[PDB]
RNA sequence: CGUAAAGCGCACGCAGGCGGUUUGUUAAGUCAGAUGUGAAAUCCCCGGGCUCAACCUGGGAACUGCAUCUGAUACUGGCAA
RNA sequence: GCGGCCCCCUGGACGAAGACUGACGCUCAGGUGCGAAAGCGUGGGGAGCAAACAGGAUUAGAUACCCUGGUAGUCCACGCCGUAAACGAUGUCGACUUGGAGGUUGUGCCCUUGAGGCGUGGCUUCCGGAGCUAACGCGUUAAGUCGACCGCCUGGGGAGUAC
RNA sequence: CGCGGGGUGGAGCAGCCUGGUAGCUCGUCGGGCUCAUAACCCGAAGAUCGUCGGUUCAAAUCCGGCCCCCGCAACCA
C-alpha cells in the first residue's frame, strides 16, 4: 500500500499551523524547577522558563500532562530548537 | 524491530533545520522546503533505516558491542537508558575527544575509576581527615559521570551509534580512523560523507530520537537472543 | 618480517626564552617487501626516542600497493608539495634506479626493477609522501578491468 | 608570471595565429602500400680470424630523410551550398 | 578618472518580447589613440593653499619637523611631456564545477489582502566546500578544470645604468 | 676439562639470523555466560630473554666469559 508521502504530509501541514505567532495547543511532558518542556509538532520540544508559568503569586500551575497554550515565535531558532513564547500569548487573552 | 512512515510522520522524523543552514550534500534526502524549513524524505528514510537495522542485526548476532553516542541536552538521558536496556554501552556526556584513538589513556582513567570506587566501596576506608576522604569522593563522582557508560567496555567497540552527526562529527572522525562502521542519523545541516550507514531524519525531537532508539534496542536484543 | 629504514633524521631548534632547545626528527620508512608500505615521521628529545616513536607510527598507517612481480603495473607520476617523482617500470635485472628517499620506500615495499627520477624540490619528507601517493594512485589489470566492466584478456 | 624574477598604464586594430554546425566535392596536410635513393667505413645484431682482448672481418639491421607513383576520407585545409 | 543645480550636443551598458542577417568570430607583433600628479612653451587669471625663499623658535647641531609670511605652481585657453604602489601588485576571450548572507538595477507571476510571497537577467561586497597553492590564501567575479592568442622571467649587486 | 646445541611470564612453544615492534598454548584470580559446577567468553595477572659484561643513537638478537641444561666422548672388576 503506496500510501505517498506526498499524500501524507500535505495531511499533516493541513493540521498542525506553521506560521509565526499562532497559538498552538502543546503538552507539558515534564517540569523542571526552570524550565517546562512543551511540545507542539515542530522539530523539537520547547524547553520554555518556569517564569512565565509562575503566576502573581508565584505558583506553578501546571502539572505534566496538561495542554498550555503557547504562542509559536519561531520554529527553528538556528539550532533546532522550537522557540515557544507562551508568555507573548496571554496577549490574545 | 520496524518502524512505519506513519509513525515516523508522527514523532515528527520529517523536519530539518533552516534553508540556509543546509549542507549540500544532503540534497538527495530532502523532499522540499516549507516555511524555509527543510523537509526530508522520508520514502529516504524507511529503507536505509531498515537497511540499517539489517547490520546492526548482524553485530549483534556475533556478539558485537555496540556504542550509543549522543550528548545533546535532548538525547543525554534517552540514549542512556535505551543502551542499558539491552546490554550495551553508550557515551550521554561529552566526547572526550580520543575516547578511541587514544584508548589507551582512557583505559588507565578506567583502571583509577575502578581503584578509586573500589576504595570508597570496598575500601569504605573515609578515615582521611574527612576532608581528603570527601573530596576523593567528588573525584570519584567526576569520573564515574563521564565514564559510566563505557567503563566496562573493555576494548574497542564494534559499530558506533550516534545521535546528530553534526554535534558530534569528532566521534565519527575516530571511528572512521579506527575502521568502525558508523550509523547516524544525520539531519539536514549535517555531512553524511563520514557515515557508512546514513538514516537521514531529524536528531532534535526527544520524540524521534526515542522511536530510532526503541527500534535499535529492540533489534539489538533480537540479535543477541538469536 | 616487516623491514625498516631509517631515512632521514634532522635536529630542530624551539628558541624558547632562555636559548635554544634541540630535538630530532627521524623519518623511517617499514614495508613488508611483498606490496604493503607506510612511512611514519615521529618526534622527540633523542634520537633513539625518535626513531622509535617513528616505527611505531609507520607500522600502522601502512598502505598496501598493486605489485607486479617486484615492478610496477605502469609509468606514474606522484606530486605532494614540490616534488614532482616520476616511476616506470623496468625488466627483471635492472635493479632499483632511485634517489635515496625514493631508493628506501621503493626497497621496504618490494619493488626490485624501477627506474625512478625526482623532480623540484628534493626534501626527503616530501619525496617520501610523493613516492608513496604516486604508488598507492597505481591500478592493476584486474581492477582495471572490473572498474570498466569486462575481462582481462578483453583490455589485455 | 597575486606576494619569490616575471601581465604592457589602458584601448583600437593591420600582418600573423586560431575557428560553431550540416551536406557535397577536392585530396593540399595526414595515413597506407610500392619504387628510387639515402657512398663505404663508423654505431647496433648474429658470426668468423688474430693464444684472449683491443683490433680486423662476412652478412644483416639501421641511415628516423627526400622524391615519384598508387590507394583511404576520419580529422585539418581549399571550393560550393 | 568622474560629485551643487539647469539647458544643449554626445558615448556606452542592461532588461522584456518579437523579427531580421547568417560565422559576419577571438587574439594581436609593429602602428595609432587615450593616459593622475608634477613639469615645460605662449597668453591670461590669481581668493585660498603653498615647493623655493625670508624671519622666529626647538636642538649639541636643525640647511627639518613647529610658528609668521610667501614666489612658482595649483585655475583658464592652446600645444608639449608620457611617467606613478598607472595595484585586484591578478593580460584578453570562451566553456565547465557544491552552497550562504547581502548591496544595486531590470522584469514575470501570485491574494497587492498592508511595504507580502514566488521566479528570472545584469553588475557588485563578504564568507566558505571540493580543488588548487610553497604557505599565506583563492574559491562560479578562481589563484579550480580546460581551450585560443599575446606580453614577459631566467641568482643578488653593477643596472633599468653606460653606449 | 672435549665438542655441539639449548636456556625466553609458573608450564609448553614463536620471536633470534636481517639491530628498532616481546606473540601462540595450558595454568591462576575475577566478571558475563550456565539452574549450578564444569567447559566456554570478556578481561586481568605473570619473563627481562640464565647471569656478567662488550658493541651500538638504540640489543632477547650482535661479541666474550661464568653458570647450568641437553646430547655426544675412545678407557673399569
Ligand atoms: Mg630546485
Ligand atoms: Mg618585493
Ligand atoms: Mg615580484
Ligand atoms: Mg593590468
Ligand atoms: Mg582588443
Ligand atoms: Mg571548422
Ligand atoms: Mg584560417
Ligand atoms: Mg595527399
Ligand atoms: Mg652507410
Ligand atoms: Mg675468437
Ligand atoms: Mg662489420
Ligand atoms: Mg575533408
Ligand atoms: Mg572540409
Ligand atoms: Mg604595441
Ligand atoms: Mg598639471
Ligand atoms: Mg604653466
Ligand atoms: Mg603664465
Ligand atoms: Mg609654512
Ligand atoms: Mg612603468
Ligand atoms: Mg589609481
Ligand atoms: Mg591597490
Ligand atoms: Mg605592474
Ligand atoms: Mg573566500
Ligand atoms: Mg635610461
Ligand atoms: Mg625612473
Amino acid at each position: 500500500m503506496t500510501e505517498s508521502f506526498a499524500q501524507l504530509f500535505e495531511e499533516s501541514l493541513k493540521e498542525i499551523e506553521t506560521r509565526p505567532g499562532s497559538i498552538v495547543r502543546g503538552v507539558v511532558v515534564a517540569i523542571d524547577k526552570d524550565v517546562v518542556l512543551v511540545d507542539a509538532g515542530l522539530k523539537s520540544e520547547s524547553a520554555i522558563p518556569a517564569e512565565q508559568f509562575k503566576n502573581a503569586q508565584g505558583e506553578l500551575e501546571i502539572q505534566v500532562g496538561d495542554e498550555v497554550d503557547v504562542a509559536l515565535d519561531a520554529v527553528e531558532d538556528g539550532f533546532g530548537e522550537t522557540l515557544l513564547s507562551r508568555e507573548k500569548a496571554k496577549r490574545h487573552e | 524491530a520496524t518502524v512505519s512512515m506513519r509513525d515516523m510522520l508522527k514523532a515528527g522524523v520529517h523536519f530539518g533545520h533552516q534553508t540556509r543552514y543546509w549542507n549540500p550534500k544532503m540534497k538527495p534526502f530532502i523532499f522540499g522546503a516549507r516555511n524555509k524549513v527543510h523537509i526530508i524524505n522520508l520514502e529516504k528514510t524507511v529503507p536505509m533505516f531498515n537497511e540499517a537495522l539489517a547490520e546492526l542485526n548482524k553485530i549483534a548476532s556475533r556478539k558485537g558491542k555496540i556504542l550509543f553516542v549522543g550528548t545533546k541536552r535532548a538525547a543525554s538521558e534517552a540514549v542512556k537508558d535505551a543502551a542499558l536496556s539491552c546490554d550495551q554501552f553508550f557515551v550521554n556526556h561529552r566526547w572526550l575527544g580520543g575516547m578511541l584513538t587514544n584508548w589507551k589513556t582512557v583505559r588507565q582513567s578506567i583502571k583509577r575509576l575502578k581503584d578509586l570506587e573500589t576504595q570508597s566501596q570496598d575500601g569504605t576506608f573515609d578515615k582521611l581527615t574527612k576532608k581528603e576522604a570527601l573530596m576523593r569522593t567528588r573525584e570519584l563522582e567526576k569520573l564515574e559521570n563521564s565514564l559510566g557508560g563505557i567503563k566496562d567496555m573493555g576494548g574497542l567497540p564494534d559499530a558506533l551509534f550516534v545521535i546528530d552527526a553534526d554535534h558530534e562529527h569528532i566521534a565519527i572522525k575516530e571511528a572512521n580512523n579506527l575502521g568502525i562502521p558508523v550509523f547516524a542519523i544525520v539531519d539536514t545541516n549535517s555531512d553524511p560523507d563520514g557515515v557508512d550507514f546514513v538514516i537521514p531524519g531529524n536528531d532534535d525531537a526527544i520524540r524521534a530520537v526515542t522511536l530510532y532508539l526503541g527500534a535499535v534496542a529492540a533489534t539489538v536484543r533480537e540479535g543477541r537472543s538469536q | 618480517e616487516l623491514q625498516e629504514k631509517l631515512i632521514a633524521v634532522n635536529r630542530v631548534s624551539k628558541t624558547v626564552k632562555g636559548g635554544r632547545i634541540f630535538s630530532f626528527t627521524a623519518l623511517t620508512v617499514v614495508g613488508d617487501g611483498n606490496g604493503r608500505v607506510g612511512f611514519g615521521y615521529g618526534k622527540a628529545r633523542e634520537v633513539p626516542a625518535a626513531i622509535q616513536k617513528a616505527m611505531e607510527k609507520a607500522r600502522r598507517n601502512m598502505i598496501n600497493v598493486a605489485l607486479n612481480n617486484g615492478t610496477l603495473q605502469h609509468p606514474v607520476k606522484g606530486v605532494h608539495t614540490g616534488s614532482r617523482v616520476f616511476m616506470q617500470p623496468a625488466s627483471e635485472g635492472t635493479g632499483i634506479i632511485a634517489g635515496g628517499a625514493m631508493r628506501a620506500v621503493l626497497e621496504v615495499a618490494g619493488v626490485h626493477n624501477v627506474l625512478a627520477k625526482a623532480y623540484g624540490s628534493t626534501n626527503p619528507i616530501n619525496v617520501v609522501r610523493a613516492t608513496i601517493d604516486g604508488l598507492e594512485n597505481m591500478n592493476s589489470p584486474e581492477m582495471v578491468a572490473a572498474k570498466r566492466g569486462k575481462s582481462v584478456e578483453e583490455i589485455l
